[PDB]
């Protein structure tokens, strides 16, 4: 409790900042080292995407009960969650110091990596894309950069598994985070819409061409730029009603 | 049972509860030397 | 997820049961411990290493029916709970268990009480040949017995020694040694060692033992090295050897039938003596001594040795001399002594522990304990006081205040140290004479409730009636009401 | 480097450290910084350095294994050392990291050393030097008692844990450790379990949680009477109390029963205490001065002798007193200064001097007490308002001091400021007598010096209004007659003026009359007794209270006549109009139904509505109209009542009206329902959705509704119609909800049948229901066991039960594989974009139903969130909404689509519940303990739709019983298995019956002793709540 | 302080008719009511009870505990066993030498705290023999047991299995568990034993406290 406030405060000497950096990330990579996958990745991971290939992965899991695995404590695996995003959240905001940033740098692209592997296993039978949204609505430029080399790095590790751009979007948490963007962009405070905003807005420019997908999804993109648009008060800075009209009037002339 | 047993007692505060009768136990028990 | 049907047939399906005589997960968790710390007790079969407290059940019969609590529960005045209850309904279960004994008992049909049977005395006293003749009879059977099985059990190990020989190879073989050859005119003149002790095998025979129930290797069927790791050597030494047929020549005694020695005829099951088959049990138990309490051991770092009390002043009040003298009782003089004694001199502690009043209590003046209140006491009682010996901070201070007070007695016959009074002259300020005003306090409350009671007596004695001629009905109100509310 | 020489010096064991660490070290800096954390590095010394740390496409795969290959050999140094070197920062992280490695530590002692270990800690707490560390709120002492209390086996004595958690805001834990000892001990530790008990006793007086403090009294003491005198007194009556301790006392001093100075001290000491609080100053003054105490001063000069004479005495005393000075003290010394001022023998300077020291101490004892708000700062928090109006009096002795001789109008001015702010500061009616009494004594003392400098008329006007406000709030506290008499006869004060002295002979005589002298005597003395004196209202409420005396007995007529003169005397009175109405109800409940004084009383309570708390009238008036009359006499007097009725507070009893509108009475409630509806639109609004020739006039006044105020209309009917529509159940729910109805039934059959139940079958209805199920349910694990249950024409109770559960089970698996959270948007989208589009405003559903009085301050709907929030529940799933409000807090809601078919009677016993809620939480005794009933709201959308508020954290003991067989792994059906099959085996057919009732009992212990053990919510309440307080 | 006037005189009681029903029942007659050890039980532990309250009670619960290995003393070893002096023929063993013989050691039924005694390790005799010393054993615990067209009677498996189960099922090291329980003699199961022998000393103690 005490570590997160240091960190984020910079009035403290920068030796105990970086002792609450190297505090957090123990205990983030504690939390990670548990959930271990598979030690015969190679081979497993080939069966894998030729079920998925063949589409029937999903329904084979459920018996005639839906659900088959018990679990216990949901109550502390939520508290567990939301302490796992908060720590990532910290591990983001670190990429700032200049001691930590090298470090930090290796650890989130490790457990970008990990995240991303483990939702492939689970879909075979999450909580990045929210620091991955804290991220990219910190104020700090460096902050910005992490996240948004973060989501280019998610990018690239998803189209070198599937192989192709067209191979990975059908299977991809690609999906999931384009849902997690554009309901963000729906929620009440200023910071998360302008995060949504701007990672829309990559997603619709730097990514590879996936002029259908876009195509199919438009009129939610459409109903929600035009619901961030609405909500923000002129009061506020307007950053944000400046760039969804801009991507407005841009994508809308692109896929059409 | 050190819970629940209260020690027995005589109905003898009847005239004692009068202040005429305070007024005797207050005299009895001072000159009691 | 097993069905409700699955669980109301598996309740039915009875438990395995576990011996008295097996792990528990409550032992000493092996030798764990030091060896210290372990002592090991040999005890015969027929008792037990262990033993429950119990008191007589006529005991709990008596000592519950002296004062049923069916009586008191009914009559409560404070909050019950279902461990009451429970209570109650277990010393009705020892009432009417006892009640059911005694009814039983009376009739003549308990089997626990015999009438006491008659014993020869010729039988009892010499040993006849037969006897003798009994004793080597068990002695010789038990060995043939275990003979038999101990011949078994080599002679399988040895079969099984050469199939594994005809298997892994001349491996299992003896090492050899060079050949001594002697020449022609040699032949023209011409465990394993050491008292052994061989064990014998478990009761299982022949047709089941080619299963090898082991542990987890062969057994120890001969043991010559005789030393035990030098740890159960006087286990196996100081053990009584079993049936002997000469008990070393110690006059001549009889061994008779276990059935004999009871007067009880054993006439029902739970009447059963013992086998007697004369063997030891093995048993580790915690020493004694070990839970006794011992003193702390450990090693100092660089310092800490030999660090080492001081009685410092507790902080003194403003100079003043209308203070009164706070009397203390002999019991306040011990328990001021124990404290200061056990207490480590932290005068506020003590100040705490005397004056710990449990319900709203107003302090007395004579009777108020404040931390210096205590020192006073404590120094005066002391009599082995010395100025210049004080140390510590607020030393001077106490140290003028105390010079004042001596001074101000001096000149003026007051008292101001406090003074110590014993049990017969009780004061005015104590609590053993507060009776007299809180009598006095009470009879004037009644005085004033007896008041209030007969002045208002007299006064509600009174009457009168009135006339009840043109009563208006309040419909005639309202009218003139909203007639006053048109007219404003 | 010193910290690695000094950890590499000593011994690398735990226990050896822990030893070094209590024993040894002597902290020779006083322990101004914390020395735990020092301790602290010194225990982690001991900690291994191997990172046994574990909780409870080629080429990519190749660098992702690297990297996990980077994460793990994670050492306890990367861990410990950030650990230690941020503890320097904060003391809480020392305090956290103390209580979580203490216990571990101390388990690593064995038994034999253990009595060294307590010695060596008892020795380290007792010496001195801690008392500098009395203001760190994260000291040492803290984390020192925390940590042993959390270590079970180790018992500190109980005096010393007292003293260290009262001076060292340590409370909770202290009560931990003396309650920890307090119970589960044996015979042989009754002397430590009674010091144990005195010690906690001592700390609950100091915290004035006085509840429990008379609770464990009642529990360890043993006298009858001692036990009935203390809950006598918890419960607020004090004469009685009184009455038992004297009466207590009288037997121990006669020898009736034995003498025990335990208790006997209490009974003392309580007796002296419901004395002072039942005002009996003038009989404690001798035994004060007698005995010799501490209360002399509050009594003798208080509220007994002047201060500004007789000085020296009192002077003496508080100088006596001073030493340990605490507030009640300096106040005292406070007030000597400023009467002293008032004479010009002391000046102001010193009296500011006194204050500052006065507050300082204040402030100390203020931050001695725990953090959160307890029942004990409400003594501090009277006092802070004794030293503010302290000052203010000072400045007004020193405006005062320059009288301007006959120009008394320049300063009466600022005299007059002064005073009307004094007069709405008051303590609140629901404080303790003792306050009251203390505040209105030093005013009153305050009033009589500036009388005796004033010596168009300039007096003491307050004298009486104070007195007259205490008398009052002696009054609502139900105290007896000692204390009103002393009041009113303090009323009529000495030289007061003419008409203050008519004022207080009046209230005199309606004292008087409130008792049986002037009530025996009759109207003549009850309100006649020269009480009329310029005071119509006076009058009236006098011959009121003669009226309802003579009401009291059989004078009926006299009570009629008394009724009348009181309304004449003041037609607006609303008292009098109020006791006409009770009285001609009561006539009309004792006589039939063939005097019809419903005319009159109806009339009289409709002229009496005008007036708070007017809801028992209007509750009369209904149900006065709902009764018989044949010609509709009462509905005419309804009608032409000209008196205007209250529209707002109507509004509670809408259903009950509404539902009155189908009878006979529908020509009256139409009125009152079309004014209700004009004003307060949205109350009636939903409610009367809700409710849809009966149904015409609820679509007339829909339409009078809709006329006025379209807008909120059109909004409401929006939101409501999207809310029914968007939101509905699938078919897994309503399969789920078909199981559960027929495992309850089957549990129902099987457990409530008076045979063994034995195999017992079933009838056709079962059957039935089995073949409906698994025709309507899709097909699944539920829709099998149905099918299966529907073959048996007659299968026994026990396999449909497990095939119904078994069912239930698999519905209940696929049900919580959805997950619970959502979106708003998605499901709705009318609901996330209804505060863009909204008209005007609305407050939030269900406020109205509170019992408020204005309809000013109600919140307001902002925005719905857009989190969306999926429930199971014990019916089925339910969608959970938030609604913002316009403060910015939040609403959770909750939404029930099957509803109920006895809604309506729910509602009903809420409004009961409610308006006992509302008369509960005014009373004195049962305000001081904040009590309420904490019903939810829930207001009904449309006759399926109900919303009601449910709150987040809300876990019911069906789910803590669930938790606990999910973590032991026992199957929730085990105790109901046990007891059918315990029942079963019971009743063996070849001996005759047992008795029913013994076989249940035992197969309820053998269920608490193995399956279910008593110490279920106490073991989930303490895992989790860490924190003892 | 009366109270333990009250308490020492209802002990002295208490003793003093158990000194007269003594006196009148031995003379003539062996009486084994009032000894407490004198019947000895080898109760077993069952350890699915797991909250432990109120022992006595919850006659299910402690149905629980089967007794097994009933005895008989003699009351000169019923007699040792009170007070707290050893067994007759107590070996105690340490450091490799003879100390003082060692008292047992008294546990609680109820409660589940650590002992100081544990399981027995093995159990031996010294027996001399013909050929030299002996040391007997038996197994401390008793073995699982059983670990191991028309088909012809050789090849039968099942029927190799009885023969070696019947011939071995009398003369073991360690004896079945053959509990003295009263289920068998009723006729009826242990269960419907134990749970009516429940009911009826439960109903007896509900009609004694409404008796008074």
């Amino acid at each position: 409790s005490a570590a997160f406030s240091l960190l984020t405060d910079p009035r403290p000497r920068i030796h105990y900042r970086i002792n609450s950096f190297k505090y957090i990330s123990g205990i983030f990579q504690l939390f990670l080292g548990a959930t271990q996958l598979p030690d015969d990745y190679a081979n497993r991971l080939k069966e894998s995407m030729d079920i998925i290939l063949e589409d029937t992965i999903a329904p084979d899991e459920p018996l005639n009960k839906l659900h088959h695995f018990p679990v216990k404590d949901i109550a502390k695996y939520d508290s567990q969650m939301e302490l796992l995003v908060k720590l990532l959240e910290s591990i983001f905001y670190a990429v700032s110091l200049q001691e930590v940033r090298e470090e930090s740098k290796a650890l989130i692209r490790g457990t970008c990596n990990h995240f991303i592997l483990l939702y492939f296993n689970k879909m075979v039978i999450n909580c990045i894309f929210d620091a991955i949204i804290y991220a990219l609505s910190s104020d700090n430029s460096a902050v910005r950069s992490m996240g948004l080399e973060s989501v280019q790095l998610i990018y690239d590790s998803c189209v070198e598994l599937f192989g192709n751009i067209d191979c990975a979007l059908k299977f991809a948490p690609l999906n999931v985070m384009c849902s997690k963007f554009i309901h963000c962009c729906f929620e009440e405070p200023y910071h998360k819409k302008l995060a949504g905003c701007i990672g829309l807005e990559m997603m619709l420019n730097s990514l590879d061409i996936p002029m259908k997908y876009f195509n199919a999804r438009q009129l939610e993109i459409i109903r929600a730029l035009f619901y961030v648009l609405r909500d923000t008060a002129p009061e506020l800075p307007c950053e944000v009603t400046n760039t969804a009209k801009r991507l407005i009037l841009n994508s809308l002339k692109e896929w059409n | 049972l050190r819970l629940l047993d209260s020690p027995q007692s005589t109905g003898s505060i009847s005239q004692y509860l009068t202040s005429q009768g305070l007024t005797q136990l207050y005299n009895t028990l001072m000159s009691a030397d | 997820a097993p069905t409700l049907s699955s669980l109301i047939r598996k309740y039915a399906q009875d438990e395995v049961p576990i011996r008295p005589d097996d792990p528990t997960d409550r032992d000493l968790n092996f030798e764990l411990l030091d060896r210290n710390k372990t002592i090991i007790q040999a005890l015969p079969e027929i008792y037990p290493h262990k033993i429950a407290d119990s008191a007589s059940l006529t005991e709990l019969y008596y000592l519950t029916q002296t004062f049923p609590l069916a009586k008191l529960l009914p009559r409560s005045h404070k909050s019950l709970t279902t461990d009451a209850y429970e209570s109650a309904l277990l010393e009705g279960k020892i009432a009417v268990l006892y009640s059911r004994i005694e009814e039983l008992k009376r009739q003549r049909k308990w089997s626990l009480r015999q009438p006491k049977r008659f014993i020869d005395p010729f039988t009892r006293e010499s040993p006849t040949h037969w006897d003798h003749l009994l004793a080597e009879m068990k002695w010789l059977s038990v060995d043939i017995m275990e003979e038999r099985k101990f011949k078994a059990a080599s002679c399988v190990q040895l079969a099984q020694a050469v199939s594994d020989y005809w298997t892994y190879g001349k491996i299992v073989c003896i090492q050899r040694k060079p050949l001594i050859f002697l020449t022609d005119e040699e032949i023209k003149e011409r465990n394993p060692k050491d008292e052994i002790i061989p064990p014998a095998l478990p009761t299982y025979s022949m047709g089941d033992y080619k299963r090898l129930n082991q542990n987890a290797e062969p057994f120890k069927l001969h043991i010559g090295l005789d030393d035990f790791k030098k740890e159960d050597l006087v286990l196996v030494e100081k053990l009584p050897l079993s049936f002997i047929f000469d008990d070393n020549l110690s006059d001549s005694k009889k061994k008779l039938s276990e059935y004999e020695k009871a007067p009880i005829a054993a006439i029902s099951t739970l009447l059963a003596p013992p086998e007697d088959d004369e063997w030891y049990k093995i048993v580790i138990r915690r020493d004694p001594a070990s839970e006794l309490s011992a003193s702390l051991d450990y090693q100092k770092g660089l310092f800490g040795a030999s660090s080492q009390l001081k009685p410092p002043k507790p902080p003194p009040i403003k100079n003043l001399e209308l203070r009164t003298p706070t009397i203390w009782l002999p019991q306040d003089d011990k328990l001021l002594i124990r404290y200061v004694a056990e207490y480590a001199f932290n005068w506020d502690i003590i100040s705490a522990h005397l004056s710990a009043r449990p319900a709203r209590a107003y302090v007395a003046n004579i009777e108020r304990r404040t931390p210096w209140q205590c020192f006073e006491r404590y120094i005066q009682l002391n009599d082995k006081f010395q100025f210049t010996d004080m140390r510590g901070q607020y030393a001077q201070s106490a140290q003028a205040w105390l010079e004042a007070a001596h001074k101000t007695q001096s000149t003026t016959k007051r008292r101001i140290s406090p003074l110590g009074v014993g049990i017969e002259s009780i004061q005015r300020g104590h609590r053993r004479l507060r009776w007299g005003s809180m009598l006095d306090a009470m009879r004037k409350c009644m005085r004033r409730r007896e008041n209030i009671n007969r002045s208002s007596q007299v006064e509600r004695k009174h009457t009168s009636d009135d006339k009840r001629t043109n009563v208006p009905t309040p419909e005639e109100l309202s009218r003139l009401k909203y007639d006053r509310d048109k007219a404003i | 480097k010193l910290m690695s020489i000094l950890s590499d010096s000593l011994e690398l064991d735990i226990d050896k450290r822990l030893f070094y660490i209590i024993k040894d070290q002597n902290w020779e800096y006083l322990s101004d910084y914390p020395w735990l954390n020092q301790a602290l590095q010194l225990l982690y010394g001991s900690f291994h350095l191997d990172s046994p740390i574990r909780l409870s496409i080629i080429d990519f795969v190749a660098k992702h294994n690297e990297f996990l290959d980077s994460v793990r050999s994670l050492t306890a140094g990367d861990i410990l050392n950030p650990l230690i070197d941020i503890s320097y920062q904060s003391a809480e992280t020392i305090h956290n990291a103390w209580v979580v490695v203490f216990p571990v530590a101390y388990s690593a002692i064995e038994s034999r050393y253990e009595l060294e270990f307590t010695r060596a800690l008892v020795k380290l707490l007792f010496k001195d030097y801690h008392i500098r560390q009395q203001d760190a709120r994260p000291n040492v002492i803290k984390s020192l008692l925390d940590g042993v209390g959390k270590c079970p086996g180790l018992h500190l004595p109980p005096h010393l844990v007292k003293y260290l958690g009262s001076n060292y805001n340590a409370w909770y834990g202290a009560i931990k450790l003396l309650e920890e000892l307090s119970e589960g001990q044996g015979i042989d530790n009754q002397k430590i379990s009674d010091a144990n008990q005195d010690a906690l006793l001592e700390v609950y007086m100091s915290l004035q949680e006085d509840d429990m403090f008379y609770g464990t009294w009642r529990r360890r003491a043993k006298y009858f009477e001692t036990n009935a005198a203390l809950s006598y007194e918890q419960i607020g009556i004090w004469d009685k109390a009184l009455q038992l301790y004297e009466a207590a006392q009288i037997k121990a001093r006669s020898g009736v029963f034995p003498f025990g100075e335990s208790e006997y001290s209490l009974w003392e000491d309580h007796w002296i205490y419901c004395a002072e609080k039942l005002q009996h100053w003038e009989i404690l003054t001798e035994l004060a001065k007698h005995e010799g105490f501490t209360d002399l001063l509050l009594e003798c000069g208080w509220r007994g002798a002047d201060w500004i004479a007789d000085r020296e005495p009192l002077e003496q005393s508080v100088k006596t007193v001073m030493d340990i000075p605490t507030p009640r003290r300096q106040i005292f010394q406070t007030f000597l200064a400023l009467q002293g001022f008032s004479q010009q023998k002391d000046t102001l300077q010193d009296v500011s001097r006194l204050c500052d020291e006065g507050i300082q101490l204040t402030l100390r004892k203020w931050n001695a007490l725990p953090q959160r708000v307890t029942r004990a700062h409400i003594g501090l928090l009277h006092t802070f308002q004794q030293y503010v109006e302290l000052m203010e009096a000072s400045q007004v002795y020193s405006s005062l001091v320059t009288t301007n001789a006959q120009n008394l109008d320049v300063k009466s001015q600022e005299l007059k400021r002064v005073l009307q702010a004094w007069r709405e500061r008051l303590p609140n009616v629901w404080d303790d007598i003792n306050i009251w009494n203390d505040l209105v004594t030093w005013r009153q003392h305050v009033f009589g010096v500036i009388n005796r400098v004033y010596m168009a008329y300039r007096g003491y006007h307050e004298m009486a209004w104070v007195i007259n406000r205490f008398a009052h709030v002696a009054r609502k506290h139900e105290m007896p007659e000692v204390c009103i008499n002393q009041l009113t006869k303090i009323y009529t004060l000495p030289n007061i003026e003419i008409q203050e002295a008519f004022l207080k002979l009046r209230e005199q005589a309606k004292c008087h009359y409130q008792n049986s002298s002037e009530l025996n005597t009759g109207l003549d003395v009850i309100s006649n007794t020269n009480l009329v004196y310029f005071a119509t209202q006076q009058k009236a409420e006098f011959f009121t209270l003669k009226g309802m005396f003579l009401a009291k007995l059989n004078a009926k007529d006299e009570a009629n006549q008394a009724f009348a003169t009181a309304v004449q005397i003041d037609l607006n009175l609303p008292k009098a109009w109020a006791e006409w109405g009770f009285f001609n109800d009561r006539r009309f409940k004792e006589n039939p139904e063939e005097i019809f004084h419903a005319k009159n009383a109806i009339s009289c309570y409709l002229q009496a509505a005008g007036l708070g708390k007017t809801r028992k009238l209007l509750c009369r008036i209904l149900w006065l109209i709902s009764l018989d009359d044949a010609a509709g006499s009462l509905a005419k007097t309804f009608e032409d009542h000209h008196g205007e009725s209250p529209v707002w507070y109507w509004i509670t009893f809408v259903p009950q009206l509404l539902t009155s509108l189908s009878h006979k009475e529908a020509k009256i409630v139409r009125h009152i329902l079309i004014q209700i509806a004009k004003s307060y639109p949205q109350s009636l609004h939903f409610q009367l959705r809700t409710t849809k020739q009966p149904w015409q006039d609820v679509e007339e006044i829909m339409g009078i509704l809709k006329t006025a105020y379209p807008l909120l209309a059109l909004s409401l009917e929006s939101l409501v119609d999207q809310l029914n529509q968007r939101f509905k159940c699938n078919a897994d729910e309503d399969a789920y909800r078909l199981v559960i109805v027929l495992y309850n039934d089957g549990v129902q059959q099987m457990n409530r049948v008076a045979n063994p139940r034995e195999e017992v079958k079933l009838p056709a209805a079962t059957e039935a229901s089995i073949s409906r199920f698994a025709d309507s349910v899709l097909p699944k694990n539920i829709r099998e066991v149905f099918e299966q249950d529907i073959i048996a024409c007659n299968p026994n109770l026990e396999t449909y039960i497990s095939k119904l559960r078994k069912w239930r089970d698999c519905l209940e698996e696929k049900l919580d594989r959805s997950y619970g959270k959502a979106d708003l948007e998605r499901v709705s989208l009318h609901l996330s974009l209804f505060h863009h589009q909204k008209f005007e405003d609305i407050e939030i559903p269900g406020q109205y139903l509170l019992h408020k009085d204005n309809n000013n301050h109600f919140i307001k709907i902002e925005r719905f969130l857009p989190t969306l929030d999926l429930v199971r529940g014990s019916n089925g799933c339910y969608k959970r909404m938030t609604i913002r409000g316009n403060d910015g807090s939040l609403h959770p809601f909750a939404v029930q689509f099957p509803a109920a078919r006895h809604c309506r009677r729910e509602e009903r016993i809420f409004q009961l519940f409610r308006i006992f809620d509302d008369a509960l939480s005014r009373k004195v005794q049962s305000r001081r303990r904040n009590i309420s009933l904490t019903l939810p709201i829930a207001v009904p959308l449309s006759p399926h739709i109900r919303i009601l508020n449910d709150d987040k954290r809300y876990t019911t003991l069906m789910g803590i019983y669930e938790e606990f067989c999910r973590r032991k792994g026992q199957s929730r059906d085990e105790p109901f298995a046990y007891t059918i099959q315990k029942l079963r085996a019971a009743f063996d057919p070849r001996l005759p019956k047992p008795d029913i009732v013994s076989v249940r009992a035992e197969v309820l212990a053998s269920i608490q002793s193995t399956l279910v053990p008593s110490t279920l919510l106490k073991d989930y309440y303490t895992e989790k709540f860490s924190n003892y307080e | 302080s009366t109270v333990l006037n009250e308490k020492d005189e209802a002990i002295n009681r208490a003793v003093a008719e158990k000194l007269r029903q003594r006196k009148e029942s031995d003379r003539g007659w062996v009486n084994l009511t009032d000894d407490p050890f004198n019947p000895f039980l080898q109760f077993t532990n069952p350890d699915s009870i797991l909250e432990k309250g109120h022992f006595p009670y919850s006659s299910i619960a402690a149905a629980l505990f089967e007794v097994d290995q009933s005895n008989y003393f003699d009351p000169e070893i019923t007699q040792l066993i009170k007070d707290k002096k050893p067994l007759p023929r107590t070996l105690c063993f340490k450091d490799n030498a003879l100390t003082t013989p060692l008292p047992p050691s008294i546990y609680e039924v109820a409660s589940n705290n650590k002992l100081d005694v544990t399981a027995p390790i093995c159990k031996v005799r010294k027996r001399m023999g013909r050929r030299g010393l002996w040391i007997d054993r038996k197994m401390t615990v008793d073995e699982p047991l059983d670990e191991f067209q028309g088909m012809n009677v050789y090849d039968s498996v099942d029927d190799a299995n009885s023969r070696l189960r019947s011939r071995f099922s009398f003369d073991r090291d360690v004896p079945l568990f053959n509990p003295v329980d009263p289920s068998e003699l009723n006729q009826i199961s242990s269960q419907t034993q134990s749970i009516r022998f429940g009911c009826m000393l439960l109903t007896k103690a509900y009609e004694q406290v409404h008796q008074a």
